[PDB]
């Protein structure tokens, strides 16, 4: 992460697909370095089919330029995430910020 | 604002400090700047070029 | 050839009808295998590993 | 095999044996110059600063 | 015609850091020993550091454990920083287990007579599924300075245990050293100087212990600085091997059956220089060797070019 | 560039510094003078030279 | 655990007074540490006897003139600092310059005392002009483990005790078969002749070692 930044880093991190961003706000049921399960809050949740948004993480894999592109979970077990929150960092992105 | 934030750190405004050579152990005449600069590694890595 | 022939005979190698074409790792570069894929023609019998 | 023996050899074959260094646009004759080789660990070339 | 220093109050202040003082110091020797000690203390100090690690159902660093939130690669990186001390031993293999939705600290390990976990809050990883369960063979050697995972394959000679995940070794206990020579006035003597050498540790070296090995090395070095014999090595090695060099290789090289492999283990035959000169007469008499068992030895010896049963009025010469 | 800043800073003088005005046998003890923190690199001085 | 001590060391000396020692292979970082530390002791604290004060025969001040000599008063102090003195059982000797006439006063033109050894009688002290020109004076040598200025004497000559006229250590990379980078350490020294470079170091080091007598085990 930049000790010294300008502020777009948060904007870039998300809008670039690299990071894994919460579809709907709720709480974390499960955290594995592999996947993340979100129990949606009632407000956002559609009536039927109920439950949860499940985000499957990308693990160690080849980039176009032969760099390594790997996602990591940045939230902790049973933590509140609001809609549009950073659920996991990509490569060269930290805590929602862009870290090249 | 930069200096003002250097106060609160309890650090000089110079942005410079005195430093000492690790070898001879003796002081460096003049203050030198030290600080934290975000720095990148570009992928023109040597063992791809050689 | 001749002298080649005499050599196979002195050290007893069964000079093969097959060449070595195996994909081997590139000089100087070294790492961990983290995956293997096998793509097989439609209608070729899949080997053991595949 | 990169047997350890060889390095002591290479230093022989290297010694009085200049090599040529040349950089991108070869403009004056000084764009190629010959130096005496000194063995290095690393994949970089070390180029004397005055040149 | 000189004085000599020695160490007064070694004042600990945390398990991690202390300020030891050195009082009988003459003119500027404060900086003389002070820099030169910083230079031996930052490098040449012993340390035990986690080296290899086998983990449960994991093949290599680039994977994930089922039900843990670290990626294996990271988990090895948590162990690089696993502080520890061992005494009589020179490589101990600790063991770790635990299950249940629970942060696995460096505590949850298993003790040994020699093992001191100088920081058992130290986080190693986190489990995350009730009956998610992990085990591991953490291996800890002890050495000097930086021995990175990479250089560790030249011996090789079959580190095949694929599930063994070498980590880089930062064998050290110094973090940063920082001396200052403030002038100390021992009651009488013009001006002699103090040497408050301040330091910062991983917890696994006791400051005085250190500072001594430090002077220790400084001594051993200078030891040859005193005299100067222009010393050299004899050199001029031999350009004459007698036999064919194959006879100096070990019998593993024959890539033979296990039953025949140990047969030559046991009948005393490592080097093929000895397998060559031992006839068939010698071999039925050998423990567990039959028609299937010896037919094996005449085929590999055949393909490499050599034979069973021969001589050489000279075996083996000569270093 | 680095090297010329070096010679310049070396062979350059300020108004008053350690060593101001002393006298020396030759450059050899000029260095002995500096290395040991007695004289400023640039201080006005009469020395014997050949 | 176990450490590295060097092998191959050709002290290739030019003249008796000057010397250049090469000494490999050192552990990494051990070139500078040993190099600088032995430099400090070689330079600053090295026991020697040079000249500290001089009382003149003719005039009471350092800005005066002697009849018959082209060398200024500050000039002859300089010639003195560069005279090499070694005393025996004596901690302090004082000599008499008794010489006069048409030409330069060398050091064989000094008084020869019992515990006195001049390493250079060839040493030019001052020139003597025409006619007669009178010169005799008493010059007091002093002892110290250093280099002590004229200015440091507050209650006059810069005292150049240490036999070392100049010191440098150069650290260059040395290869040991299968070790990439070790240090090769080149020490180069010049002396006042009172002790040969080869020994200066032995003792230069011997001193350093003595301070560790409180730690080693």
């Amino acid at each position: 992460k930049p000790l010294v930044g300008t502020g777009m880093e948060r904007a870039v991190a998300v809008d670039s697909g690299v990071t894994a961003v919460a579809k709907r706000g709720g709480v974390v049921q499960y955290v594995d370095a592999s996947r993340i399960v979100i129990k949606v809050n009632e407000d956002e949740m559609y009536p039927g089919e109920a439950g949860i948004d499940i985000y499957n993480l990308t693990k160690y894999t080849r980039s176009n330029q032969n760099t390594c592109i790997n996602q990591m979970p940045c939230v902790s077990l049973g933590e509140p995430v609001e809609r549009g929150d950073v659920l996991a960092d990509g490569p060269s992105t930290d805590l929602g910020e862009l870290a090249l | 604002e930069i200096k003002e934030l250097l106060k609160l750190g309890d650090l000089p405004t110079s942005g410079q400090i005195r430093l000492y050579d690790g070898r001879t152990g003796e002081q460096f005449e003049r203050p030198v700047t030290v600080g934290y600069m975000y720095m990148l590694k570009l992928n023109h890595l040597v063992d791809d070029k050689m | 050839t001749p002298e080649e022939k005499l050599l196979r005979a002195i050290f007893g190698e069964k000079a093969s009808d097959v060449k070595d074409s195996s994909l081997r790792v590139p000089n100087g570069v070294s790492g961990t295998v983290i995956d293997v894929q096998v793509f097989t023609r439609d209608g070729v019998e899949k080997d053991k590993r595949a | 095999r990169e047997e350890a023996v060889v390095w002591d050899i290479l230093d022989e074959v290297i010694r009085e044996h200049p090599v040529l260094l040349n950089r991108a646009p070869t403009l004056h004759r000084l764009g190629i110059q010959a130096f005496e080789p000194v063995l290095i660990e690393g994949k970089a070339i070390q180029l004397h600063p005055l040149v | 015609e000189f004085l000599k220093p020695r160490l007064v109050d070694i004042e600990q202040v945390s398990s991690t850091h202390a300020k030891v003082t050195l009082e009988p110091l003459e003119r500027g020797f404060g900086h003389t020993l002070g820099n030169a000690l910083r230079r031996i203390l930052l490098s040449s100090m012993p340390g035990c550091a986690v080296t290899e690690v086998e983990i449960d159902g994991v093949l290599h660093e680039y994977s994930t454990k089922e039900g843990v939130q670290e990626d294996i690669l990271e988990i090895l990186l948590n162990l690089k920083g696993l502080a520890v001390r061992v005494q009589g031993k020179d490589e101990v293999i600790l063991t770790l287990n635990k299950s249940g939705i629970g942060p696995v600290t460096a505590a949850d390990i298993t003790h040994d007579g020699d093992v001191e976990i100088v920081k058992p809050q130290h986080v190693i990883c986190h489990l995350t599924d009730e009956n998610a369960s992990i085990s591991m063979r953490i291996k800890v050697q002890r050495g000097r300075g930086y021995v990175p995972a990479s250089t560790r394959i030249h011996s090789e000679e079959d580190e095949r245990p694929i599930g063994r995940l070498l980590v880089d070794a930062c064998y050290s206990p110094v973090e940063r050293i920082a001396y200052n020579v403030e002038a100390a006035r021992v009651e009488q003597r013009t001006d002699l100087d103090k040497l408050v050498i301040e330091m910062e540790t991983n917890g696994t070296i006791d400051p005085e212990e250190a500072i001594r090995r430090a002077a220790t090395i400084l001594a051993e070095q200078l030891e040859a600085f005193v005299d100067l014999r222009d010393v050299r090595q004899p050199e001029v090695k031999e350009e004459k091997p007698e036999f064919d060099p194959i006879l100096l290789r070990p019998v593993d090289d024959l890539e033979l059956t296990v039953r025949s492999a140990n047969c030559l283990k046991a009948e005393a035959i490592h080097y093929i220089g000895d397998l060559v000169q031992r006839t068939e007469v010698e071999l039925l008499k050998t423990p567990n060797l039959g028609k299937k068992s010896l037919t094996e030895i005449k085929d590999v010896l055949a393909s490499r070019g050599l034979s069973l049963g021969m001589r050489l009025e000279n075996w083996p010469p000569a270093s | 560039q680095d090297v010329v800043l070096g010679l310049y800073y070396m062979t350059r003088d300020c108004v008053n510094a350690k060593g101001e005005g002393m006298v020396l046998t030759g450059p050899k003890e000029a260095e002995r003078l500096y290395r040991s923190g007695l004289a400023s690199l640039h201080a006005r001085v009469k020395v014997r030279i050949t």
